[PDB]
Parts: C-alpha cells; sequence; structure tokens
C-alpha cells in the first residue's frame, strides 16, 4: 500500500 | 548524516543553496536509516517548508530532494501521511506531474501513490484534486516500452492504489477513466507492471456484480486467464484473485471465465505448492460449482472432480474447508448423474474423514452434502448401498458421535440422517 524510496 | 537541528538551521536560513543542502541532508536521513526519524522531522515543522520547495521551479534540485523526503514521510503511518496531506502536499505534487524532469515527475507519482494508498478518504481526495488526468497523460504514448522501466512501474503501482480499497469503492467515473489504461498495462511485457495491473483489476472486481461487469465488459478475462498460467508467482496470485472475484457474480459472468479456458489451468492451481494459490483456486471452484448445471458439467468434463477429491483428501485445512464448500454447492445444484459421478470419484471417504475437525462450520457444510447425496440416492432407489459405503469407511461412527454435539444444527442433521438411512 505504501513504499519508501531507500 | 546531519542532525535534525542542523537541517532546521539550514532550511531556516535565507539562502536557497543552504536550504538545498539541508533538504538533501533530510532526504538522506529518511532514505538510509533503517528506522528513519520521520516524527522528529515532522515535529521540527519541516513539512510546510518541504511543500514550499516543491514549487521552486527555478531550482529543480530542491524540488527533487523535497519530493523524495515527503515521499518517505508519506510512506509511514496514517498520521505521518496525514501530516504530508495537511501541509498542502497533494496539489503541489499534482503540479509536479507536469515537470520536464522525468525523475521529478516520477517522484511526484510515487508520493501520490503513498498518499492514495493510505485509505479510501485520501484516495478520493487525490482524485478530487485532479490527479488522474495528468497521471494518465504520462502514459499517452504509442508504445509503453519507450518509457523507463522504473518510471512505468511506479505509475502502474500508483494507479493500482487509486483502484484500491472499499467502504467506499472508488468513484465509478474515476474507474471508467482509468480502466482503458489498466487494460493496456495488462498487456505490457514487464513482470512488475503485469503484477500490479492484475492487483488493480482484482481490487475493481472485489465488489457487487455491477463493478464486475465494468471490468468484464472491457474484455480482459482471456488476458487474466493467460496470466493465470504465468510462471511468476507474483502474477498468478493477483490474476487468480481477480478470476475468483469475477465468479462471485452472475452465472453469465462466471461463463466468460469458463469460455476463456480457465478450468484447464486448475489441475496445476489445485496442486500448486503455494498454499495460498491452492486455497484461492479451491475457493474459485466453489463458486463455479454453485452455478448452473451445464457449468457443473464443464467442471466434470475438465476432469476437476478428482482434483477436488484430492484437495478434500489432503491439503491445508483452510483449503479443505473451501473444498467442502465446493462439494456442497456441487450437490445442491447438480443432477442425479453428476452426484453419482461425484461418488464414483471417491468423495465419500475424505468427506467422512473431515467430520472430526475442530470447526463447526465445516461439519455443517459436510452434513448438508451428505443429505443432498442421500437425496439423489432416494431418487435412484439405492439409499442402502450408500449407507454401507458411509459405514465401511467409518462415516457412521462420526455421524453417530455428532448427535451428541454441543451445537445448534450439528445434531439436527445428524439425527435426521441416522434415523432416515441408518
Ligand atoms: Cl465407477
Amino acid at each position: 500500500r505504501k513504499r519508501a524510496k531507500v | 548524516n546531519w542532525s535534525v537541528e542542523d537541517i532546521v538551521k539550514g532550511i531556516n536560513s535565507n539562502n536557497l543553496e543552504s536550504q538545498l543542502q539541508a533538504t538533501q541532508a533530510a532526504r538522506k536521513l529518511l532514505s538510509r536509516e533503517k528506522q528513519p526519524p520521520i516524527d522528529n522531522i515532522i515535529r521540527a515543522g519541516l513539512i510546510p517548508k518541504f511543500v514550499s520547495f516543491l514549487g521552486k521551479t527555478d531550482c529543480s534540485p530542491i524540488q527533487f530532494e523535497s519530493a523524495w523526503a515527503l515521499t518517505n514521510i508519506a510512506s509511514g503511518t496514517s498520521e505521518q501521511t496525514k501530516a504530508v496531506v495537511d501541509g498542502g502536499a497533494i496539489p503541489a505534487f499534482i503540479s509536479l506531474l507536469a515537470s520536464p524532469h522525468a525523475h521529478i515527475s516520477e517522484q511526484a507519482v510515487w508520493a501520490l501513490g503513498n498518499i492514495a494508498g493510505d485509505g479510501s478518504a485520501f484516495r478520493d481526495l487525490v482524485i478530487k484534486h485532479g490527479a488522474i488526468d495528468p497521471l494518465l497523460a504520462l502514459l499517452a504514448v504509442p508504445d509503453l516500452s519507450t518509457l523507463a522501466c522504473g518510471y512505468l512501474r511506479n505509475l502502474t503501482w500508483t494507479l493500482s492504489n487509486l483502484c484500491r480499497n472499499k467502504n467506499p469503492a472508488p468513484p465509478l467515473d474515476a474507474v471508467e477513466q482509468i480502466l482503458p489504461t489498466l487494460v493496456r498495462l495488462l498487456h505490457h511485457n514487464d513482470p512488475e507492471v503485469l503484477a500490479d495491473s492484475c492487483w488493480a483489476i482484482s481490487y475493481l472486481t472485489d465488489g457487487p456484480n455491477e463493478r464486475i461487469e465494468m471490468v468484464v465488459k472491457k474484455g480482459v478475462v482471456p488476458q487474466l486467464v493467460k496470466l493465470l498460467g504465468a510462471t511468476e508467482l507474483p502474477i498468478v496470485t493477483p490474476a487468480l484473485r481477480a478470476i475468483g472475484n469475477i465468479v462471485t457474480g452472475t452465472d453469465e459472468q462466471t461463463q466468460k471465465v469458463i469460455d476463456a479456458g480457465a478450468l484447464a489451468v486448475f489441475p496445476s492451481l489445485l496442486t500448486n505448492p503455494k498454499t495460498n494459490i491452492q486455497k484461492e483456486a479451491t475457493w474459485t471452484m466453489s463458486n463455479i460449482t454453485a452455478g448452473r448445471q451445464d457449468q457443473i458439467q464443464q467442471v466434470v468434463n475438465h476432469g476437476l472432480v478428482p482434483f477436488l477429491v484430492g484437495v478434500l483428501s489432503k491439503a491445508d485445512f483452510k483449503t479443505q474447508k473451501e473444498a467442502a464448500w465446493a462439494i456442497t454447492n456441487y450437490t445442491s445444484g447438480g443432477t442425479v448423474e453428476q452426484i453419482v459421478y461425484l461418488v464414483h470419484c471417491g468423495i465419500i471417504e475424505p468427506l467422512m474423514n473431515l467430520l472430526s475437525a475442530k470447526d463447526t462450520k465445516i461439519i455443517q457444510v459436510i452434513l448438508d452434502a451428505i443429505s443432498n447425496i442421500f437425496q439423489a440416492a432416494e431418487k435412484l432407489g439405492e439409499t442402502e448401498k450408500l449407507s454401507i459405503m458411509i459405514e465401511e469407511c467409518g462415516g457412521l461412527d462420526k455421524i453417530e458421535a455428532l448427535q451428541r454435539h454441543e451445537n445448534e444444527s450439528v445434531y439436527k442433521a445428524s439425527l435426521n440422517l441416522i434415523e432416515k438411512y441408518f
């Protein structure tokens, strides 16, 4: 549902 | 690796370049620590400043750094996402979708996906701010293959979040506006685009029959069946979910799945080594056996009854429960011949062996099947030779022991069968 840019 | 107060000092300076270095330092905090200090960033009051940097078209670098930083804040808790939305980020990100810098436009796509992914309320608020038009325009190209792979994947994922969630479902007009692009993405030859495209379809078909009809009318069922046979598990899972959703609708909708060739894939799905695939494949089957008698006959013709006997005989219990449903719907709507055939495939023994589970719901399901099986025998005048079958496999010992069961309808149907056939 949500994704962080790492 | 700046401290939050150092970042604050830079962003509060009256120097855009000092603001840029501080904003970048924040971005690196939020993208490189395993547990980023999102809340400390929020508390310092940096979100409004980041949002204001989104609008500095004269400094594309600080646009990117702020967009990245806000993307990672928005990927956290609903309260952290809300802080981004509360800072006015939605309209600012939608205006960045038109940026000539592809990496900035992509970052705005990403950020909007996280916001929309929070829930139906923020999903619909992103839509109300007018995100769909500029998003779909990014894909208005003759060939999707000319777009960067990572760019296209992020767009597909964000679009699937606009299709996601219920109570309520997305606005009907928004769904109609997106579907044509989804269908086009469903034919793109990238595994990740295909997976998220299938997920989007599965969300749109998880609802009442009118929603299913919107999707089926687009003619995507044959493509979903094709992806149902893919070798990539991340594709089969959402494809199977979508197919299973479609067969919860009308018999006419279920027939389009059958006409597309879906049943030919279920030999592998019903023996798939991934437990979830097997369970969802058996759930799909339970909704096909609840259809018309000519659809029950296609299940027979494709040789799937032995596979139902196999799952009923050995599988994860959740899967066996779905198979029990499949058999009850089969026997309720099936012809006498079709019920006889079911017995000749060996349904009884595994059916009886499952009458000793710690689940009241499945026992009831099983007992209704036995009744509808005995009913078919009464119509053929051989309730006897069936009673013996249930006896020889130890089925009568269970049903006898169920008359003395602490539940409503267990001993009800149990007593009934015992004293009418035994
Ligand atoms: Cl036989």
